[PDB]
């Protein structure tokens, strides 16, 4: 029989065992990625990816989505983000050893950007597996850049000078978004969902993609869309110049580098 | 497979089955079938004390090979909080 006023008290020590496996997965293996192919769609194609975290635990596989609350209620999102991105480095050092010329995009969040182990943790991993750090391509949300604006102008900076690339996500949403950029020089802008999802049917989105796009060009920024899940909307990104695209369409997130670039 | 079902006899299967620390709330799906992480899915769901099939549209955010299933995150919508409602209601013990 459910006893309710049990399984109230056993709530806390739930809890505390995520705790505990987050905290064991930041020293090993127990994270890893996945990766999903990013594809230019203008010219000849980089070897690009994007990584996705997941903790595995005996052959169960999970999601940032089924833990990361957890890892926010004790503050071990900038940990879990500094482990993904030596993991990815260590993942470049892999590839290139194998004669590939693989890049990758990795997420961080805003904490990252006054934490000094993040940058530590680039220069000295690039170091150990000698990847050039052009290889590397960081991105966080606009929105979280905005409202650290300092932290994140010195992040730059210091990971700029290590060839690295720092970019903006979930971009574009917002009356003059290229109005931050006055502020932050990104090498990157990947628009925000809310953009593109619609652009094969609402000139109201068609109409602030090629907005953004004009302005990005002459700026040297690169330009990306993500879940890009059919053909028309393929078109229209082709069209209002977009430098680059992921999603179902392209290819699927997946344990393995084997995506033939074209 | 096309619809997913669940039908939960008991508080104990609920119990068992919910996940109640992701965000939105979330619940362990019985399925032999190959899913990935991040697909949508549709799943009528059956809870202990009504004969009332609940529709939620989720999104897989656990795969595992006791059973073969996924684990699925209830969405954001009125839909998705009115599950999670009912869920952790009758999991307080109420009426
Ligand atoms: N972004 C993106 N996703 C696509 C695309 N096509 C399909 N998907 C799938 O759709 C889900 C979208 O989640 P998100 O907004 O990136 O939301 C993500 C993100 O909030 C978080 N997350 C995933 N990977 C990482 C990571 O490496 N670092 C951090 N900090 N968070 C992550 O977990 C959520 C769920 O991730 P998944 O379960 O992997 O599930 C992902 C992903 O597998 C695409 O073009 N772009
Ligand atoms: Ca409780
Ligand atoms: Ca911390």
């Amino acid at each position: 029989i459910y006893d309710p006023a049990a399984a109230d008290r056993a709530e806390e020590e739930r809890i505390e065992r995520w705790v505990e496996q987050l905290r064991e997965a930041l020293v090993g293996d127990g994270f890893l990625l996945h990766y999903q192919p990013v594809l230019n769609l203008q010219g000849e194609p980089l070897e690009l990816y994007q990584a996705f975290l997941r903790l595995e635990r005996n052959g169960e596989m999970m999601s940032p989505n089924a833990f990361m609350a957890i890892a926010e209620e004790h503050d071990l999102v900038t940990e879990i983000d500094r482990w993904v991105v030596a993991r990815a480095i260590r993942q470049l050092g892999e590839r290139q050893r194998a004669g590939h010329k693989t890049h990758l995009l990795v997420r961080i969040g805003p904490n990252s950007f006054s934490d000094p182990q993040m940058i530590d943790t680039i220069r000295e991993q690039l170091a150990v597996y000698g990847v050039p750090g052009e290889r590397l391509w960081l991105q966080t949300p606009e929105s979280k850049v905005f409202t650290h604006l300092r932290n994140a102008q010195q992040f730059l900076a210091a990971v700029s000078a290590m060839d690295c690339k720092v970019g903006l996500e979930q971009f574009g949403s917002g009356l003059d978004s290229f109005q931050l950029l006055a502020h932050f020089h990104p090498a990157f802008l990947k628009l925000d969902r809310g953009i593109t999802g619609d652009i094969a049917s609402a000139r109201d989105s068609q109409e602030k993609i090629r907005e953004i796009t004009s302005r990005a060009q002459p700026a040297g920024i690169l330009t990306m869309a993500e879940f890009v899940a059919d053909a028309q909307s393929m078109s229209s990104f082709f069209s209002a110049g977009v430098d680059y695209v992921q999603g179902d369409f392209v290819a699927p997130t997946g344990p393995l580098m084997n995506y033939e670039f074209g | 497979q096309g619809i997913l079902s669940l039908a939960l006899k008991d508080k104990p299967a609920l119990y068992s089955a919910y996940m109640p620390f992701v965000k939105g709330g979330g619940i362990f799906v019985p399925t032999p079938k190959r899913y990935m992480l991040g697909d949508e899915v549709f799943l009528l769901l059956t809870l202990p004390d009504s004969s009332e099939r609940l529709p939620v549209a989720g999104k897989v955010i656990w795969t595992t090979p006791r059973a073969a299933g996924i684990g699925v995150q209830f969405p954001d919508g009125p839909e998705g909080e009115a599950v999670r409602n009912k869920i952790e209601t009758l999991l307080a013990g109420l009426t």
